[PDB]
């Protein structure tokens, strides 16, 4: 293509052609899948073009509305379950395959449909009807009961999930309650890991794990194993796509580093040393610091559960969807900080001033040598945005009053830029950002809530992390066979394991015909509700006036002619 | 499924040729080579098209020729073509199976159609499965049908109560569906304006008095306050009645200027004792019936509050306080005079809780502070009398033991001082300038508790962290006052409760640095400790507060267009608490054919009142709505059916 | 509050049919079986319909009878 606008216009015209609802009804033997792949195409191509991004995003949103409006035309729960439960067999049920596909395409306005959400809600509370008698304390007591009850409620499923109570945790909401209860017990053990009622002697290099640490360790392994399990099904494709997933990955890496540093301390520490005499950069200290940071991340990570609660849900979503703006603006803030740090170091480079300043640094009792090196200047310029820095850091141990004046002026310019210019700009930016992320704060929240629900729908990691590492009843029959993949036992899986006739197509064919009939009815209803609600419901333009005028005029002329 | 012989016939209907269509029907019977009830390629029965173009001339022909009617009624009803309905009445589907002509006619809100069906005897199945969305749809299709203004005007003898009980149902049934919530506020807030729009038809103060004073005085308004009908009381001419009743004794109070309003209020404010004692002893004719006037009682009531606090201002002065060092001191003189108000407020509180049964008492976010306001006074009195027995030694306060009954008593009284001084804010609901501001300042208070939930939890996240690092450095041996509130900020991150403290005070920049230092050279431990501290301010101080500003700012906008109607509901709910002659005494002086004729007189008001609404609703919506293509396509068919007739006869 | 001999009369005013309406007002005098100034069920006077359709041709007729 030597020219470019002809080709670009041709491509946009093509997409805008087969993105029309009317054409999808005629062609497109599978309108849902068509709209889905088409929205994906245009969303991923609105960045490749990047000059027509408005048009392509508009078209993708239009076909998303088409998918939602086509799902809307269902008239019976039977008609809905087939739509949500459908997928290509290819000889490979009812586990909401179409809905998971819709999640996979970021079709967030298709899963916010009312009756679809009703189906999911019904399938979430299967253990017990109602959940509408609940109130401020009615729901709390039944959830607190299970949150206390999860140990043996989990053990029952572990050993005897036949008929008594193993199916009671398999149910999704109970699984959620048990998981969040396990997380809360983890956090309780973490808070209690700092009390002196259990802590080991501080004056002991590389001590053996304390009993609380012994209890904590199975949670560490459980979280590591569940994150490896989650990785082994998304293949670092959606794994990185979830920012919560990145946060918990770094948390588990910090836990791994903590275990390694603790044990490598234990192999050679010999103990019996006061903490005030420990050499800097000792494995126990760094292990403790990493453990603390991991505690911070762990206690933060429960924010994700607030997507389930119908009150912190949208608020947490809006929190998430203006974090990008704060990152963009914080990059500029960091650039300005580096600039002023450069200058301030240039100025107070020579006044080293460490003859009597005991414990030199910004973080002293006197804030001395704040600008005497690049690191301390970076750090001092950070703290000044909070006011925790004082003046007289700009003073020097001499009568060089002009140097002090220009340094104070540079520091004041930095403060005016940050706390009066930049921070106010940040506020005025997120004000309009929130003003433009409230129109779809509900639909997007419901999409996130569905994403959280479907994680607990499947019969996968049904076991909370404390009772997850516990080996399966076999435990030596699945790991080995999956380990027999680099040898001849990889091919001994599709010859002797399967020897039957594979009698499934006759069910598959009837299922597909039933789904096709449902699609045919939905499409006919959508057409009959798009002609009668959009064609005859728009405005009256000048052209229609002209047509009516000319109809009258032709009438007059012909009746004149006939006499 | 297409052909060619009827595509002219199907278009002969659409053009509107009476002659050609009549011939095609005639040839249909003899030579069955054409389907009378054909289907358009887009899908429209020959009758279904004549319905759309409102042609009664050819609807007659199709109806007279045994055409398949099908759901043509349901389609005519949706298109609100009145002329076609009489023809159809007197003789796979698009709509949901549960929809019936009366249910769908109420959806369109068309009086002419609705009145015509109800005479035929149609009935609306009143509200109360294995399948979910045939119930939730049908239930919403019922409620939206019987929440329609036009249907309520025909059935539902008492339109006001019907718009009241119903609006309660939808409001309390949105929270149970929780997913059709938007589709239900669309209905509850639709019938909340029906009440206001029917009450506006009143054309005299007489016809207004009957509405409110029906099942004495202001019978119905006491009820609409219960149903949170806040768009019904804010009606202006109704609010005019209240103000003319809230300034009852003395006329005017419009001529008085800025300073004129003030002299005559403070002057009553300084006569509150004598204006209450006169009612206390003899409310015969002189002044005991002056307090009974709603305004004056408010001023006396408000005056008492001010005076009450005034002692709280006095109770802390050294001139009236007792000796500093007195184990369980005897009550001081001002405290003794304080005591009547404490009992005064409790007595009216128990009276308030008696008429609400804790279900209406708990609803106000005021009585939740009023309760703790009083309940901390029992903890004030009980502690002092406990300190008055088995504790009297006149011992210097330095050596007093912690948790001593007086110290608990003094603090718990101090806290109750705040919960009382802040409680006069509710008296600002009356001031027209601080009224809308205060009510709109509390309508987004919830959107701050919802957000100090996160900051209460992020604060736990780092307190979990910084403790886990520093807790091996206690150092609470050398530096006296091993706490945070000291001159030299000792070991702020030492215990869990000290780090909950240390982090909280950091949001105000009150926690200096070097609290992150340690009494050693572990410059890594300090640094990571300082980093955790620093990144806490970034998340909270500059990112969480900023998203709190950016969130109330939006939340304010949704509560601004109704920041006035809400306020007059808060004011009326404050006025009406003084209208009734109940607790009509300030706290310190507090402890010391009968209805058949009325009914048939009130029924004649509603019958005119509703008739005054319908005749003033069609002139405002049925002849004032926008213009759409479906009307334009009618005029073409209106002329084509006329040119094909004038030419056809020549 | 309905009838039959007026519903065509009221429609004739609504349809603008000046031809039929003059007959009813001319046939009313001989046989008082039709209410000239009646009210339709929705509530609109016969003459008020002509006021509503801005049709001067029958307004002059109505006021004339
Ligand atoms: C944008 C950079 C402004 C200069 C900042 C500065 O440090 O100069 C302050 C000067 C002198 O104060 P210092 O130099 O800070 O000691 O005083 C003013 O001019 C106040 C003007 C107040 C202006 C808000
Ligand atoms: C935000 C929760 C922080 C809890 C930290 C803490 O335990 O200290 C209590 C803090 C300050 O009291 P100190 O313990 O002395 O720090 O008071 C409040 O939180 C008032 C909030 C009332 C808000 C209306
Ligand atoms: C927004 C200013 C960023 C500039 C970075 C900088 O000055 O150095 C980082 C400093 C490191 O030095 P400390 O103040 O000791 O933590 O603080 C942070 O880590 C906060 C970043 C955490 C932000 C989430
Ligand atoms: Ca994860
Ligand atoms: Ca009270």
């Amino acid at each position: 293509d030597v020219d470019s606008l002809r080709h670009s216009r041709s491509r946009l015209n093509i997409y805008k052609a087969l993105a029309s609802p009317s054409l999808i009804a005629l062609s497109s033997e599978d309108p849902f899948l068509t709209a889905f792949q088409l929205s994906w195409e245009l969303q991923e191509l609105s960045k490749v073009e990047n000059e027509f991004k408005a048009e392509y995003e508009e078209l993708s949103h239009q076909c998303k509305h088409f998918a939602k409006d086509l799902l809307d035309q269902t008239r019976s729960s039977r008609e809905l379950e087939l739509i949500l439960n459908f997928r290509d067999d290819m000889n490979l049920n009812n586990e909401l395959a179409r809905l998971k596909l819709a999640i996979k395409y970021r079709q967030k306005e298709f899963v916010a449909q009312p009756n679809c959400q009703q189906l999911l809600a019904s399938r979430w509370y299967d253990e017990f009807p109602g959940w509408r008698r609940r109130h401020w304390a009615g729901k709390l007591i039944t959830c607190v009961f299970i949150g206390l009850m999860f140990p043996l409620l989990s053990l029952c499923y572990l050993v005897a999930p036949k008929s008594r109570y193993g199916l009671f945790i398999r149910k999704p909401f109970i699984k959620f309650i048990c998981h969040t209860a396990s997380y809360l017990t983890f956090l309780f053990l973490l808070l209690l890991a700092s009390q002196h009622i259990v802590s080991n002697n501080p004056d002991r290099q590389g001590p053996k794990p304390t009993t609380v640490e012994w209890m904590i360790l199975p949670w560490v392994l459980g979280f590591i194993w569940t994150e490896i399990k989650q990785m082994w099904d998304g293949g670092f494709q959606d794994y990185i796509h979830d920012w919560w997933n990145l946060m918990d990955f770094v948390m588990n890496s910090l836990y791994l580093a903590t275990i390694s540093l603790k044990i490598v301390a234990y192999v050679k520490y010999s103990g019996c040393k006061p903490r005030d005499t420990w050499e800097m950069w000792h494995p126990t200290l760094v292990a403790e610091a990493v453990f603390a940071i991991a505690n911070i991340f762990s206690s933060l990570r429960l924010i994700s559960l607030f997507t389930a609660n119908s009150h912190l849900g949208p608020l947490q979503i809006s929190l998430g969807r203006m974090l990008l703006d704060i990152l963009k603006f914080l990059f500029i803030y960091c650039l300005v900080l580096l600039a002023f740090a450069n200058g301030l170091n240039q100025l107070y480079f020579y006044y080293e001033n460490s003859e009597g300043m005991t414990c030199k640094g910004i973080r002293c009792e006197r804030q001395n040598n704040a600008f005497s090196t690049l690191f301390e200047t970076l750090q001092s310029l950070f703290w000044s945005i909070f006011g925790l820095i004082s003046l007289y850091v700009t003073n020097v141990k001499a009568d060089h009053k002009f140097t002090e004046f220009v340094g104070a002026t540079m520091f004041g310019t930095y403060n005016v830029i940050s706390l009066v210019v930049l921070l106010n700009m940040l506020i005025a930016m997120m004000n309009n950002s929130y003003q433009h992320i409230a129109d779809h704060a509900d639909i997007e929240w419901k999409f996130a809530r569905t994403k959280l629900w479907m994680s607990y729908f499947e019969e996968g990691g049904t076991l909370p992390p404390p009772f997850n590492i516990i080996p399966s009843p076999k435990s030596i029959c699945y790991l080995i066979t999956w380990i027999k993949v680099h040898v001849f036992k990889r091919r001994s899986k599709r010859t002797e394991t399967f020897g039957t006739l594979g009698r499934r197509a006759a069910e598959n064919v009837r299922l597909n015909h039933q789904y096709q009939e449902v699609l045919r009815n939905l499409v006919k209803r959508y057409v009959a509700a798009m002609i009668r609600d959009a064609k005859t419901e728009e405005g009256l333009t000048e052209e229609n006036f002209k047509e009516l005028k000319q109809d009258i005029s032709s009438f007059r002329y012909e009746v004149i002619g006939m006499m | 499924e297409l052909s060619t012989q009827e595509k002219s016939y199907l278009s002969a209907v659409e053009k509107g040729d009476y002659a050609s269509v009549k011939l095609a029907l005639e040839e249909a019977e003899i030579y069955f080579k054409i389907n009378i009830n054909c289907i358009d390629p887009l899908g429209r029965t020959a009758l279904l098209i004549a319905i759309e173009n409102e042609n009664l001339e050819i609807i007659e022909l199709l109806l007279s020729f045994n055409v398949y009617v099908g759901d043509a009624l349901l389609h005519a009803i949706r298109k609100e073509v009145v002329g076609a309905v009489e023809l159809l009445l007197n003789h796979f589907s698009d709509f949901t199976p549960d929809i019936t002509p009366i249910i769908l006619a109420a959806h369109t809100n068309n009086y002419e159609i609705i009145k015509m069906l109800v005479q035929k005897g149609v009935s609306v199945p009143q509200p109360h499965d294995v399948d979910s969305l045939r119930h939730s749809r049908s239930r919403l299709n019922i409620y939206k049908a019987l929440a329609s203004p036009s249907l309520i005007a025909l059935s539902s003898e008492d339109p006001f109560l019907t718009a009241f009980q119903l609006s309660w149902e939808l409001q309390e049934l949105s929270k149970v569906e929780n997913e059709f919530k938007a589709e239900y506020e669309e209905l509850s807030h639709q019938c909340k304006h029906f009440a206001k729009d029917l009450l506006d038809q009143t054309r005299s103060s007489r016809e207004l008095e009957l509405i409110l004073n029906f099942r004495n005085e202001l019978a119905r308004l006491k009820l609409a306050i219960k149903y949170r009908q806040k768009e019904f009381v804010a009606q202006p001419n109704c609010q005019q009645l209240l103000a003319s009743r809230w300034y009852d004794e003395f006329p005017g109070w419009r001529r008085r200027h800025w300073a004129g309003k003030l002299i005559t209020c403070v002057f009553i404010g300084l006569m509150f004792p004598l204006l209450s004692l006169c009612y206390l002893v003899a409310p015969k004719s002189r002044y005991g019936l002056f307090i009974r006037k709603p305004f004056i009682k408010f001023i006396c009531h408000t005056a008492s509050y001010l005076t009450f606090l005034f002692l709280l201002l006095l109770a802390s002065q050294h001139i009236v306080s007792n000796n500093p060092d007195r184990q369980g001191p005897k009550p001081t003189t001002v405290e003794w005079m304080i005591l009547p108000w404490v009992l005064g407020f409790i007595w009216t509180e128990i009276k308030q809780m008696w008429d609400g049964g804790f279900q209406d008492y708990i609803h106000d976010w005021w009585n939740l502070m009023d309760f703790v306001m009083n309940s901390l006074y029992l903890a004030t009195i009980s502690l002092k009398i406990v300190a008055y027995v088995k504790y009297s030694g006149c011992k210097p306060r330095d050596t007093w033991e912690m948790w001593h009954p007086t110290l608990v008593a003094e603090a718990v009284f101090a806290i109750a001082n705040i919960f009382s001084s802040l409680r006069l804010i509710s008296l600002f609901t009356a001031n027209s300038h601080l009224g809308p501001l205060q009510i709109s300042l509390g309508r987004m208070l919830l959107d701050i508790l919802k957000f100090l939930f996160i900051y209460c939890l992020v604060l736990l996240a780092f307190a979990n962290g910084l403790n886990q690092l520093y807790f091996y450095y206690e150092n609470s041996e050398g530096m006296t006052c091993k706490g945070i509130r000291c001159e030299r900020q000792n070991n702020a991150f030492s215990t869990l409760f000290e780090t909950l403290q240390s982090l909280f005070w950091s949001i105000f920049g009150l926690i200096s640095l070097y609290v992150t230092n340690v009494k050693a050279d572990h410059k890594f431990t300090e640094f990571v400790g300082a980093t955790m501290f620093g990144t806490y301010n970034v998340i909270s101080l500059v990112v969480l507060l900023n998203m709190l500003i950016a969130m109330m700012n939006n939340s304010y906008q949704h509560i601004a267009d109704h920041a006035d109607i809400e306020w007059k509901f808060a004011r009326t709910k404050l006025w009406m608490s003084y209208f009734e002659e109940g607790g009509t005494l300030p706290p310190p002086f507090n402890i010391i054919a009968e209805n058949v004729r009325l009914n048939h007189q009130y029924q004649e008001v509603l019958r005119n009142l509703v008739k005054r609404y319908v005749a003033a609703m069609i002139r405002d919506a049925k002849t004032e709505e926008g213009l759409t293509e479906e009307n334009f396509k009618e005029l073409k068919q209106d002329i084509s059916s006329f040119r094909y007739e004038v030419i056809g006869m020549m």
